[PDB]
């Protein structure tokens, strides 16, 4: 159900862009499933460190990447030992672009299917390994997908938004947040606009 | 049927707690009330008879709590008169109050006057129609009873209120019954606690919610100790 | 002690995780652990505790409740008073 | 049948292995306890070493060795006993 604005992809169609490729659909919710997390992520990393999300790019290179060694909010310890060096970038990025290209040939079917029940290739929500706590069998599972894409729809809105604060007023999403909070009527795009996002 | 009624009943609770009995929700985590191995005091009758009893006694105790000190708080009654519930002479370390006789004597006046109501009333519940045949000092016509101990509907009901819906006003004072207990156990507590009355506690709370509520007064468990 | 401080978040995670383990059948709980079961890995649900009183859909009890908590404040103790002996 | 099975120790060596090497690991990991941190298996072997220059004359009865050996050898034979117990009864039915 889409009361608020639009529909989704089982019925009615968007018209501000034709359907196209019914792939789309997969590839949007996939994209909003990203998104919260990237926006989760921007979200909490400013929340305990402070730091922007989009500066937090630069969190680790290869000759500085023990930098980010106890970067975590109450973490019980760093994540290597300071000043080392042994976490480089190098390490990182190698396990990373590993075990996510793993994981992605393995949901589009590039390599394989390391399960073997079901958990067909092109779906967007399988659910026999990927649903261990059964709550889409609990129910409102279909109720749970609209609330999925919707959820989805908003992150990457809310992400599209982190992109361009950051483009303009270059402080963060929280910290934008809270000058908005603190004062509404002289904290928002325009008066930014006025100080003319600084480029202007 | 509702939250927090789910909570206790179960196959045993449920086996027995039909609901025709007054404000029966089901509620019987515990097996205290199974008709069968019933014995001594843990017999449903006398449960159901018992709670009734101590709702009663916990309306009549937290209106005692409230209505002293809020009507000598706004001027009502005399201030020497108002005082909160646990310094008005049933602890005499605490506060006591200089009554028409001494708070031993009233005690023991109140002791007796007790006896006989209550033995009265024990014997309603043991032996229903006994307590309307000896003579009384001519008192047994309106102390009948009605068979059953927990509403003898004599002398007690003499305004007739609640009889249009019995069963929805039986249920009301059971429920009020339940409220009044738990009232009561909290007078107690934050009495102890606080080491202030009722209604103090209650317009602290109202007036700063997060400075005047359990978690702060972990802090100041006395207050001022009088002892 | 304050909300959102170490202790305080420590408890609450505590609770959280205990609470959802034994909702989701992670935990042993009143209505599925390991009495009569087969094996470490596999519980089984408990016909004697089966449908002994909830509102929620997959049966989680105030038993359950207590228990969770109990065990997750105990929990929390042990980690928390970590590091405040003398020595 | 009730004829005696020879094969009663069914002795397996990676239970033998697995057993003491996962004792000694363990016993020979950081102790904050011991000073400069220090395992068991370390300051136990310390008191070895210093026992074993002096080879006829014994420990001392007031030398730490003993303790050292005690707590190391009730951990060992614990995973040696541990170990062979749940071993034969994975293998067996006791579990799955
Ligand atoms: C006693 C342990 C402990 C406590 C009290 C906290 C406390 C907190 N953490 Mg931290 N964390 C802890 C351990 C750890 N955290 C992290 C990683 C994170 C992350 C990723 C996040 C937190 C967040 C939060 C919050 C709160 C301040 C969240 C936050 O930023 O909220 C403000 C959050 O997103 N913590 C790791 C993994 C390295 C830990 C390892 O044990
Ligand atoms: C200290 C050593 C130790 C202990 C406690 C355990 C414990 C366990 N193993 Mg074993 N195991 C060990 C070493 C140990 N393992 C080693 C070295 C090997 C390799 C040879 C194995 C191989 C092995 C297999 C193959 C299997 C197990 C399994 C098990 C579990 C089932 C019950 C059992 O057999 O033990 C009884 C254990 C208890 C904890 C019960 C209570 C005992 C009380 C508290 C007294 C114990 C005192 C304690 C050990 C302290 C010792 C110090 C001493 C000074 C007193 C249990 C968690 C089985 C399982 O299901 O695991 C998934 C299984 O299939 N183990
Ligand atoms: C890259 C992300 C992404 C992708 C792949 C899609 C894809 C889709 N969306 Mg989603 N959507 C997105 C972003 C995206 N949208 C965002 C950020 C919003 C919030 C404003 C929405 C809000 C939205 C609504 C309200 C609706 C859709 C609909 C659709 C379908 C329209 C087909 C189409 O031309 O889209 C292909 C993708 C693009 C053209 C990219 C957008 C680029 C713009 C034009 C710049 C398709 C499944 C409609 C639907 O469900 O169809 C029935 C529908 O009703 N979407
Ligand atoms: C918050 C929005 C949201 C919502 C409503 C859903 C809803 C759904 N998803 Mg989607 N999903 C989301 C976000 C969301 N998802 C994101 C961000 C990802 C990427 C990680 C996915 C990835 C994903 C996959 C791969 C699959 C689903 C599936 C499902 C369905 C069953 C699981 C469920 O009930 O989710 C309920 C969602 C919530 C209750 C949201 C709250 C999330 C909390 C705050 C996070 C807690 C995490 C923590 C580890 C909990 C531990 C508890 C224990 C102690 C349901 C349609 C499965 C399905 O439909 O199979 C048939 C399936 O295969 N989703
Ligand atoms: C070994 C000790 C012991 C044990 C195991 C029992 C066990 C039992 N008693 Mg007995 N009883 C005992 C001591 C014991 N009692 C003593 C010392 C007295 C004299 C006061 C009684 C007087 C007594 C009566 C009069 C009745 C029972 C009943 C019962 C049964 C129900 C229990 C129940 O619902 O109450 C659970 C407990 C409560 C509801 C709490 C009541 C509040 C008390 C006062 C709390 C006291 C706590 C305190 C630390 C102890 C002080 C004791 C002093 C000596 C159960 C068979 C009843 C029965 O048979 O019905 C089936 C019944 O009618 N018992
Ligand atoms: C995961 C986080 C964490 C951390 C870092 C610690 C760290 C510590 N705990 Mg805590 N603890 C935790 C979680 C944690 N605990 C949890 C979740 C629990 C459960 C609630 C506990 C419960 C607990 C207790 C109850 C105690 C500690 C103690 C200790 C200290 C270790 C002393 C020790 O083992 O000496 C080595 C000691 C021995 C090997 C002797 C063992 C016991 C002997 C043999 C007698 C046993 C009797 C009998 C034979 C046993 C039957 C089997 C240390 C500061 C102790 C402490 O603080 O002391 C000051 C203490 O008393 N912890
Ligand atoms: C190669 C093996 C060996 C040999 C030849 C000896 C020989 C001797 N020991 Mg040693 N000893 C051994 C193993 C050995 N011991 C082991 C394994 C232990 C540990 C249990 C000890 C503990 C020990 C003590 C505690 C003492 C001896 C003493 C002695 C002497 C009596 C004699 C020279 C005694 C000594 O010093 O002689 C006066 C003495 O006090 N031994
Ligand atoms: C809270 C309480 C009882 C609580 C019982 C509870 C929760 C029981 C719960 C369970 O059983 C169920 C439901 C279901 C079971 O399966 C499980 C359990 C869990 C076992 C009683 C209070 C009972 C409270 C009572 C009886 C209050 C009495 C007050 C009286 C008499 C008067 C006092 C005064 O006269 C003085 C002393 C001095 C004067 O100045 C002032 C006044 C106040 C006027
Ligand atoms: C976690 C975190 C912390 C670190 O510190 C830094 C870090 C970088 C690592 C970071 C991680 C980041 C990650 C992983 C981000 C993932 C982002 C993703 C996948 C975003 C998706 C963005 C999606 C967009 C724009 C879509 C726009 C589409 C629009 C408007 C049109 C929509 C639309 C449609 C089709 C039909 C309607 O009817 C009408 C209209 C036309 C409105
Ligand atoms: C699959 C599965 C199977 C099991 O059986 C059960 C199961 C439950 C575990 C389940 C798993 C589910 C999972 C893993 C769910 C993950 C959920 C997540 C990570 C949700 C995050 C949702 C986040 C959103 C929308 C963000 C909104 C963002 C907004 C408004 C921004 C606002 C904003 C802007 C832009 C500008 C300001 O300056 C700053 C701020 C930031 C304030
Ligand atoms: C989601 C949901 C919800 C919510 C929920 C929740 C949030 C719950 C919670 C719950 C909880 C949160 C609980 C808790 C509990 C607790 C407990 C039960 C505790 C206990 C404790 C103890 C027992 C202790 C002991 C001790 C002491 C005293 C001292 C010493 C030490 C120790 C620790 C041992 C609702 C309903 C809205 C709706 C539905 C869904």
């Amino acid at each position: 159900i889409y009361p608020e604005f639009g529909t989704y992809p089982g019925g009615g169609e968007s018209p501000i862009i034709p359907f196209g490729s019914e792939k789309n659909a997969e590839r949007e919710v996939i994209h909003g499933r990203w998104a919260m997390l990237g926006v989760t992520g921007a979200w909490a990393a400013e929340n305990g460190t402070g730091i922007p999300w989009f500066t937090a790019g630069t969190l680790c290179t290869p000759d500085d990447c023990t930098a980010v060694a106890d970067k975590f909010p109450g973490a019980v310890a760093p994540l290597a030992p300071e000043g080392s060096g042994y976490p480089s970038f190098w390490n990182v990025l190698i396990i990373e672009i590993v075990l996510v290209g793993a994981a992605e040939a393995y949901r589009t079917g590039i390599s394989d299917s390391p399960f073997d029940d079901g958990l067909t290739v092109g779906d967007v929500n399988p659910g026999g390994r990927f649903d261990p706590l059964g709550l889409a069998e609990s129910g409102d599972l279909e109720e749970l997908k609209i609330k999925e894409l919707k959820h989805c729809r908003l992150s990457m809105f809310a992400w599209l938004g982190c992109i361009f604060q950051a483009l303009a007023t270059q402080e963060g999403p929280i910290a934008n947040w809270q000058s908005h909070v603190a004062d509404p009527v002289h904290s928002n795009v325009l008066t930014n606009a006025a100080k003319g996002f600084g480029f202007y | 049927l509702a939250p927090l009624y789910v909570l206790g009943n179960s196959e045993q609770s449920l086996s027995y707690l039909d609901g025709s009995l007054p404000g029966d929700y089901g509620f019987d985590p515990l097996g205290l009330s199974d008709p069968e191995g019933a014995g001594g005091f843990v017999n449903p009758k006398w449960l159901a008879y018992s709670e009734l009893i101590h709702g009663r006694w916990a309306m009549l105790g937290v209106a005692g709590m409230v209505a002293p000190e809020v009507l000598g708080g706004m001027g009502i009654i005399p201030q020497e008169t108002g005082l909160v519930w646990f310094k008005a002479g049933m602890i005499p370390a605490q506060g006591t109050y200089d009554y028409w006789a001494s708070p031993f004597t009233i005690f023991w006046i109140n002791a007796f006057l007790m006896n006989i109501a209550e033995l009265r009333r024990a014997q309603d519940y043991w032996n229903p129609g006994s307590m309307g045949k000896q003579d009384f000092a001519g008192l047994e016509k309106m102390l009948g009873g009605s068979g059953d101990p927990a509403y003898p509907g004599g002398f007690f009901n003499f305004m007739k209120q609640g009889e249009k819906d019995m069963a929805a006003m039986k249920t009301k004072e059971i429920k009020n019954g339940r409220l009044a207990m738990m009232a009561c156990f909290g007078c107690g507590a934050q009495a102890c606690m606080t080491g202030e009355g009722p209604v103090k506690n209650l317009v602290d709370h109202v007036i700063d919610p997060f400075g005047h509520n359990l978690l702060v007064n972990f802090s100041q468990i006395g207050g001022v100790s009088p002892f | 002690w304050s909300i959102g401080s170490t202790e305080n978040m420590i408890v609450c995670f505590n609770t959280t995780a205990i609470l959802g383990a034994m909702r989701f059948g992670l935990m042993p709980s009143v209505k599925k652990n390991f009495n009569g079961a087969s094996s470490h890995t596999a519980m089984v649900e408990q016909a004697n505790a089966k449908t002994i009183g909830s509102r929620d859909p997959s049966g989680f009890t105030a038993v359950d409740v207590l228990a969770g908590g109990s065990l997750a404040t105990i929990i929390s103790a042990g980690e928390i008073l970590a590091g405040q002996v003398p020595y | 049948d009730l004829k005696f099975d020879d094969d009663w120790k069914k002795s397996n060596v990676a239970v033998h292995l697995a057993s003491l090497f996962g004792w000694v690991i363990p016993s020979a990991s950081p102790c904050p306890a011991f000073p400069d941190n220090a395992s068991l298996f370390k300051v136990f072997s310390d008191r070895i070493s210093e026992n074993l220059a002096h080879f006829p004359t014994g420990p001392s009865a007031d030398d730490p060795i003993w303790l050292y050996m005690l707590t190391w050898h009730m951990g060992l034979f614990a995973c040696m006993m541990f170990g062979q117990i749940g071993v034969q009864a994975r293998k067996q039915g006791y579990f799955g």
